[PDB]
C-alpha cells in the first residue's frame, strides 16, 4: 500500500472522568430569558472518556480508526496546534467518496473526492537549522484522486507554525454531527492554562459551520502531524518527534437538557433529566430552584430480556404454483374454489413463477402477511 | 403493531388517542365534580364539629 | 482401520420389519459423521435418514412416520430399524461423511464435503419368497484353447431375488476376472455372468472354482469349471 | 444532458446559490410522471430552499411506481432508501432515443437485492452477493445463489412497462437555515415602524418591523418567541436585525 | 404486566440542599419498608416531631441531624 | 419423490471446460449457501471432488471448479479427460437444516479412440441339456461408443423370442458391457444347425458361431 512507521511504543490507554460539557445551541429558535427542553443527540454530564497519549520528548503517536457512531465530541487541548486533520469514509480505497478536512499551512481545506489511502496517513513538517522556517515538508494523505464531488479552499493565511514544547494554553472544542447527511461543526477556542488533564468549568458552545455533505459516514479518523529536526537520526519512516498532544472523543447519546437564557438570551446554565431523579425533578416543573415538597416522576418499567417465538411444529409447505397458473382455472360465474390450511405460506415466493400486474391486498400490507397467523 | 404498517395505521391510533383523551377529561371532570361537591360538604361537617 | 461398514443384510417381506448397521472403524461414532444416500442406478438420488442425535424437531416431509432408527454412540455402530419397508424401495445406501467448519479443516468457510463412505449391503423387499440361483459351468471352447487365451466362468440363471457374488478360487485368482451384471428378464428372473481370461495351457491342470453366494437365501455353490471333456 | 449514471451506483449532483423553477421544466422534454411529496408544484417558487440534492439514475417501467418513501421492494429496500420524514420531488421520464439500443443495453447494470437493510443516503460499492437463506455463497455465476448485478434488456421492440425511465430525485429542506436557492420574485423597499405585510425568503406574515438590541451571530437567521412565532429577523441584504411585534 | 408500582421523590428544596431520598409503592425490596412503599435515602429514627412533608403511612421526612 | 431438474446428458471434448447445473427455486436466492459436487463411477458409492463451491477440497486436482450467480450456473469442470465419462450430483439446502439435490448429470468424453466389440459365445453345458435347458450367453466386452443391438442367427433366421440384453455398463477399460441371453429348449437347441451372436456397433459387426455338442 504506502510507507509504515516504526518505534511505537504503544502504552496501554488511561480513562478519564469530563465535567459538564457538550451543550449547545440546538436549533434557530432565538429564547431570551425563558427555560426549554428539547430531544437531541447530546453529551451526559460527569461520563468516563477515553483520552489518548501523544507525548514525544514518549515515543508514542496513536490514532485509532474508530467506527461513527452517531454524534461525535471532541475536545482538544492544545498548544502549538498539532492536530489539523480528519478523514471521513468507509473503505478508503479511491471508490468512497471520502471527506479531507485540513488545516493547511495556506488554507483549510475540505475536499470530498475518491481518494485512495494508505495504512496511517498523516503529516509531517521539516525545521531548517540555519534559518527559523516552517514549511509542510510531507503529504502522505492520498495515492490517487480521480472522482470528485466537493472542494472548498479558505483564504490564503500563515500561521506561526511552533515547534514548542510547554504547558497546555488553547482548547478546542468541536462537535462532529450527521443529521439528513450534514455535518454541524461547532468550534470554540478557548483561552486555557493548565498542564494536564481538563479543568471544569462550563461555557456555551458556538456553531461555527454546517458542512451540507450528504454522503455516508460510517468510520472517521482524526490526524496528527509531526515534527522534524536534528534531534531525528535522518528518516522518517522510523525517526519522527511529535511532540506532547492531548485530545478527548465522546460518543453522544439521545439526550435532553433544559437550557437558561438571560436578557441577552445566551446559554448561562443547563441541566439533564435524565441523570438522577433530582434532574427530572428540576426539569419537570421548568424552573431550578424548586420548593420543598414531592412531585409526581415516572414509573418503573421493565426490559424485555428474551423475546421469544412460539409456534406449532408445522412442515407442510402451502402449493401455490397450483393456485397460480397450474394447467386451466374456471369461468366467473362457475368460480373457481379452492381450500388450503396446515401449511406455511409467504408472499416474497409469489415473485417466481410469473411476474404479476395487480396486486391489491384490502386493508393489509403486504410487508406483514407473513407476521400473522392466518 | 402486527395489523398495518405505522403509515397507515397512524389514523386509527389518532381515533385511539382521541378517545381515550376524551374518555380522560370526561373522567376527570366527573371526579372533580364529586371532589368540589365533597367541599362544600366537608366545610359544613368541619363547621358541625 | 478407519472404514464405514455395512451390516446386518436379510430378507425383507411385505408386514416384515429388518435391523440395518452401519458400524464405523477406527473413528467413534459419537463425534463423527453418518449420511445415508440412497443411490438406485440410472436416476438421481436421495438423502433420507434424518437421526442427528439429542431428539428433537429436524424430519423431512416425505417419508414421515416410516422411517425409525435409533442411537448407540460408545459402540462405535449405528442400528436402523427401517420399519414398514415398501417394496418401491431397492436401492443400495450408502453411510458417509460430511465437513463442517470447526476445526483446522474449515477456520473461514461453509463445509459440506462427503469423503468417506461404505460399500453398502443388498437387501431386497419382494412379495415372492427367496429362490436359490442355478450356476451352470460355460466351459471353453476349441476357439478360446487355440486363441492362446481361454475364457470360461459360470452363469448365474434364474434366480429371485438379488443379489449373487460370484468369486474365483476363493481369492487365489484376480487377474482377468470380470464381472458381467444381471439381466433383468420378463418374469422377473435375473442372470449375470463372470469370465476370466486364463492362459489356455491352465486348461484341466488347474481348478478354477467359482463361488457363487447368495445372502438371503443362504446358498454357497462351489461350482467347477471343467473343460468339454465328452 | 449526455448521460447517467445506474440506480445502485446512483449520481449525486449538488446544487445551490441560484435561481429554481418549475415551470421551466416543461420545455426541453416532457415529461410522464411528476410527484412532488408533500409539497405542491404550484408554491415551490414561492419558499426558499437549502442544499438541493439531486439523485439521478435510470429503472425499468416495471418499478418506477415502487420507488416513494415508505414501501418496499426490490429496489425500495436493497438499493436506496427514501427517508418518511423527508420532503422533496421525484421525476421520472422515458428516454427511448438515448437508452434503448437495437441489441439492447448492456452497459448499465442493476442490484435486483442485497444481503443487509439500508440507511438513509447511502451507495454500496460491493459485489457481494445474494444466496438464498443464511450463510452466504460469494457468487461467481452459478445456480441458487445471486449475484447482485445483472443487465437490462432494453430494446425499441420491448414493452411499455419495459421502457427506460430516468429517475430524478430532487431533495432539499425548509425553515432551517438561511436559504440561497429561492426564487425569481424581486425584491423592493424596506419600511420600518408600520404594521405592514412582510416576506423573507418565502416566510410571510403581517407586523411591525422595530429595531433589535442583541448582538447575534453571523450565521443566525430567525428567532422565535415563547409563543413559537418568529419576532426576529436577519435582512436578507444588509444582514441587519429586526423584531417583529 | 410488569410495570406496576409508583416512583416517589423527595426534596427540601434547592436552597436548602441538593441530596433526595427515593420512595417506590408497589415493591418487595438503606432500606425502609412502609405501607406507603420501600423508601431509601431517609434513616428511620424512633423520635417524634412534627410532619412537614406528607410521605404516607403517619411517616413524614424532614433535614435534621 | 423429492426430485430436482439437472442436465442429464453432457459431453465436451478433453482440455475443453463443461458446465453442471442443479435447480431451485426463489425460497433460495436471499443468501444461503450449501452445494457440494459429486462423482460416480456408475454402479458403487460416489467420490468426492468438488464441495465448498469455490474453495479447496484437502487432496483434489486443481483442475475443477465451480462459480455461482443468480440462476446462472456452473460446475465448472475443465480439463477433461478419459476418466471423466461419470455421473454427476450437487446438494443443497431445503430449510431448517434440511436437504434435497439435482438429477444425475452424466458426462461422457468423446475423442476417446473407437474399439471393437469382443464377442463371446458360449452354448449350453451338457448337464445344462440334462437339466432340460439351453442358454445361448452371448457377452460383449470392450466396446466404445455403446451402442449396441445383440442379434441373434439361428441358422441365419432372426429369433427375437426369449432374447434379454442387459444395459451397457462401464467396463474397467473406459468401455462398457453387455451380456445377453438367447434362453431356448434342447430340443430347439439340437433341430438347427448352428448359431450366431451378432452386434451392431457404430455400424461395425462382430460376430460368434458356435455349434451344438458333435458327442
Amino acid at each position: 500500500q504506502c510507507v509504515n512507521l516504526t518505534t511505537r511504543t504503544q502504552l496501554p490507554p488511561a480513562y478519564t472522568n469530563s465535567f459538564t460539557r457538550g451543550v449547545y445551541y440546538p436549533d434557530k429558535v432565538f429564547r431570551s430569558s425563558v427555560l426549554h427542553s428539547t430531544q437531541d443527540l447530546f453529551l451526559p454530564f460527569f461520563s468516563n472518556v477515553t483520552w489518548f497519549h501523544a507525548i514525544h520528548v514518549t515515543k508514542r503517536f496513536d490514532n485509532p480508526v474508530l467506527p461513527f457512531n452517531d454524534g461525535v465530541y471532541f475536545a482538544s487541548t492544545e498548544k502549538s496546534n498539532i492536530i489539523r486533520g480528519w478523514i471521513f469514509g468507509t473503505t478508503l480505497d479511491s471508490k468512497t467518496q471520502s471527506l479531507l478536512i485540513v488545516n493547511n499551512a495556506t488554507n483549510v481545506v475540505i475536499k470530498v473526492c475518491e481518494f485512495q489511502f494508505c495504512n496511517d496517513p498523516f503529516l509531517g513538517v521539516y525545521y531548517h537549522k540555519n534559518n527559523k522556517s516552517w514549511m509542510e515538508s510531507e503529504f502522505r494523505v492520498y495515492s490517487s484522486a480521480n472522482n470528485c464531488t466537493f472542494e472548498y479552499v479558505s483564504q490564503p493565511f500563515l500561521m506561526d507554525l511552533e515547534g514548542k514544547q510547554g504547558n497546555f494554553k488553547n482548547l478546542r472544542e468541536f462537535v462532529f454531527k450527521n443529521i439528513d447527511g450534514y455535518f454541524k461543526i461547532y468550534s470554540k477556542h478557548t483561552p486555557i492554562n493548565l498542564v494536564r488533564d481538563l479543568p471544569q468549568g462550563f461555557s456555551a458552545l458556538e456553531p461555527l459551520v454546517d458542512l451540507p455533505i450528504g454522503i455516508n459516514i460510517t468510520r472517521f479518523q482524526t490526524l496528527l502531524a509531526l515534527h522534524r529536526s536534528y534531534l531525528t537520526p535522518g528518516d522518517s519512516s522510523s525517526g519522527w518527534t511529535a511532540g506532547a498532544a492531548a485530545y478527548y472523543v465522546g460518543y453522544l447519546q439521545p439526550r435532553t437538557f433544559l437550557l437558561k437564557y438571560n436578557e441577552n438570551g445566551t446559554i448561562t446554565d443547563a441541566v439533564d433529566c435524565a441523570l438522577d431523579p433530582l434532574s427530572e425533578t428540576k426539569c419537570t416543573l421548568k424552573s431550578f430552584t424548586v420548593e420543598k415538597g414531592i412531585y409526581q416522576t415516572s414509573n418503573f418499567r421493565v426490559q424485555p430480556t428474551e423475546s421469544i417465538v412460539r409456534f406449532p411444529n408445522i412442515t407442510n409447505l402451502c402449493p401455490f404454483g397450483e393456485v397460480f397458473n397450474a394447467t386451466r382455472f374456471a369461468s366467473v360465474y362457475a368460480w373457481n374454489r379452492k381450500r388450503i390450511s396446515n401449511c406455511v405460506a409467504d408472499y416474497s415466493v409469489l415473485y417466481n413463477s410469473a411476474s404479476f400486474s395487480t396486486f391489491k391486498c384490502y386493508g393489509v400490507s403486504p410487508t406483514k402477511l407473513n407476521d400473522l397467523c392466518f | 403493531l402486527s395489523r398495518l404498517d405505522p403509515p397507515e395505521a397512524e389514523v386509527q391510533i389518532d381515533r385511539l388517542i382521541t378517545g381515550r383523551l376524551q374518555s380522560l377529561q370526561t373522567y376527570v371532570t366527573q371526579q372533580l365534580i364529586r371532589a368540589a361537591e365533597i367541599r362544600a360538604s366537608a366545610n359544613l361537617a368541619a363547621t358541625k364539629m | 482401520e478407519v472404514q464405514l461398514v455395512e451390516s446386518g443384510g436379510g430378507l425383507v417381506q411385505p408386514g416384515g420389519s429388518l435391523r440395518l448397521s452401519c458400524a464405523a472403524s477406527g473413528f467413534t461414532v459419537s463425534s463423527n459423521y453418518m449420511s445415508w444416500v440412497r443411490q438406485a442406478p440410472g436416476k438421481g438420488l436421495e438423502w433420507v435418514s434424518a437421526i442427528y442425535s439429542g431428539d428433537s424437531t429436524y424430519y423431512a416431509d416425505s417419508v414421515k412416520g416410516r422411517f425409525t432408527i435409533s442411537r448407540h454412540n460408545p459402540k462405535n455402530t449405528l442400528y436402523l430399524q427401517m420399519n414398514s419397508l415398501r417394496a418401491e424401495d431397492t436401492a443400495v445406501y450408502y453411510c458417509a461423511r460430511l465437513v463442517g467448519a470447526l476445526t483446522n479443516i474449515v477456520v473461514s468457510g461453509d463445509g459440506g464435503a462427503f469423503d468417506i463412505w461404505g460399500q453398502g449391503t443388498m437387501v431386497t423387499v419382494s412379495s415372492a419368497s427367496t429362490k436359490g440361483p442355478s450356476v451352470f459351468p460355460l466351459a471353453p471352447s476349441s476357439k478360446s484353447t487355440s486363441g492362446g487365451t481361454a475364457a470360461l466362468g459360470c452363469l448365474v440363471k434364474d434366480y429371485f431375488p438379488e443379489p449373487v457374488t460370484v468369486s474365483w478360487n476363493s481369492g487365489a485368482l484376480t487377474s482377468g476376472v470380470h464381472t458381467f451384471p444381471a439381466v433383468l428378464q420378463s418374469s422377473g428372473l435375473y442372470s449375470l455372468s463372470s469370465v476370466v481370461t486364463v492362459p489356455s495351457s491352465s486348461l484341466g491342470t488347474q481348478t478354477y472354482i467359482c463361488n457363487v453366494n447368495h445372502k438371503p437365501s443362504n446358498t454357497k455353490v462351489d461350482k467347477r469349471v471343467e473343460p468339454k471333456s465328452c | 444532458a449526455t448521460r447517467f449514471a445506474s440506480v445502485y451506483a446512483w449520481n449525486r449532483k449538488r446544487i445551490s446559490n441560484c435561481v429554481a423553477d418549475y415551470s421551466v421544466l416543461y420545455n426541453s422534454a416532457s415529461f410522464s410522471t411528476f410527484k412532488c411529496y408533500g409539497v405542491s408544484p404550484t408554491k415551490l417558487n414561492d419558499l426558499c430552499f437549502t442544499n438541493v440534492y439531486a439523485d439521478s439514475f435510470v429503472i425499468r417501467g416495471d418499478e418506477v411506481r415502487q420507488i416513494a418513501p415508505g414501501q418496499t421492494g426490490k429496489i425500495a429496500d436493497y438499493n436506496y432508501k427514501l427517508p418518511d420524514d423527508f420532503t422533496g420531488c421525484v421525476i421520472a421520464w422515458n428516454s427511448n432515443n438515448l437508452d434503448s439500443k437495437v441489441g439492447g443495453n448492456y452497459n448499465y447494470l442493476y442490484r435486483l437485492f442485497r444481503k443487509s437493510n439500508l440507511k438513509p443516503f447511502e451507495r454500496d460499492i460491493s459485489t457481494e452477493i445474494y444466496q438464498a437463506g443464511s450463510t452466504p455463497c460469494n457468487g461467481v455465476e452459478g445456480f441458487n445463489c445471486y449475484f447482485p448485478l445483472q443487465s437490462y434488456g432494453f430494446q425499441p421492440t420491448n414493452g411499455v412497462g419495459y421502457q427506460p425511465y430516468r429517475v430524478v430525485v430532487l431533495s432539499f429542506e425548509l425553515l432551517h437555515a438561511p436559504a440561497t436557492v429561492c426564487g425569481p420574485k424581486k425584491s423592493t423597499n424596506l419600511v420600518k415602524n408600520k404594521c405592514v405585510n412582510f416576506n423573507f425568503n418565502g416566510l410571510t406574515g403581517t407586523g411591525v418591523l422595530t429595531e433589535s438590541n442583541k448582538k447575534f451571530l453571523p450565521f443566525q437567521q430567525f428567532g422565535r418567541d415563547i409563543a413559537d412565532t418568529t419576532d426576529a429577523v436577519r435582512d436578507p441584504q444588509t444582514l441587519e436585525i429586526l423584531d417583529i411585534t | 404486566p410488569c410495570s406496576f408500582g409508583g416512583v416517589s421523590v423527595i426534596t427540601p428544596g434547592t436552597n436548602t440542599s441538593n441530596q433526595v431520598a427515593v420512595l417506590y409503592q408497589d415493591v418487595n425490596c438503606n432500606v425502609f419498608q412502609t405501607r406507603a412503599g420501600c423508601l431509601i435515602g431517609a434513616e428511620h429514627v424512633n423520635n417524634s416531631y412534627e410532619c412537614d412533608i406528607p410521605i404516607g403511612a403517619g411517616i413524614c421526612a424532614s433535614y435534621q441531624t | 419423490s423429492y426430485e430436482l431438474t439437472q442436465p442429464a446428458s453432457v459431453s465436451g471434448s478433453p482440455g475443453q471446460s463443461i458446465t453442471i447445473s442443479c435447480t431451485g427455486t426463489s425460497s433460495d436466492v436471499g443468501s444461503y449457501n450449501l452445494v457440494s459436487w459429486y462423482q460416480q463411477h456408475p454402479g458403487k458409492a460416489p467420490k468426492l471432488m468438488i464441495y465448498e463451491v469455490s474453495k479447496r477440497p484437502s487432496g483434489v486436482s486443481n483442475r475443477f471448479s465451480g462459480s455461482k450467480s443468480g440462476n446462472t450456473a456452473s460446475l465448472t469442470i475443465s480439463g477433461l479427460q478419459a476418466e471423466d465419462e461419470v455421473d454427476y450430483y450437487c446438494c443443497s439446502y431445503a430449510g431448517s437444516s434440511t436437504w434435497v439435490f439435482g438429477g444425475g448429470t452424466k458426462l461422457t468424453v468423446l475423442s476417446q479412440p473407437k474399439a471393437a466389440p469382443s464377442v463371446t459365445l458360449f452354448p449350453p453345458s451338457s448337464e445344462e441339456l440334462q437339466a432340460n435347458k439351453a442358454t445361448l450367453v452371448c457377452l460383449i466386452s470392450d466396446f466404445y461408443p455403446g451402442a449396441v443391438t445383440v442379434a441373434w442367427k439361428a441358422d441365419s433366421s432372426p429369433v427375437k423370442a426369449g432374447v434379454e440384453t442387459t444395459t451397457p455398463s462401464k467396463q474397467s477399460n473406459n468401455k462398457y458391457a453387455a451380456s445377453s441371453y438367447l434362453s431356448l429348449t434342447p430340443e430347439q437347441w439340437k433341430s438347427h444347425r448352428s448359431y450366431s451372436c451378432q452386434v451392431t456397433h457404430e455400424g461395425s459387426t462382430v460376430e460368434k458361431t458356435v455349434a451344438p455338442t458333435e458327442c
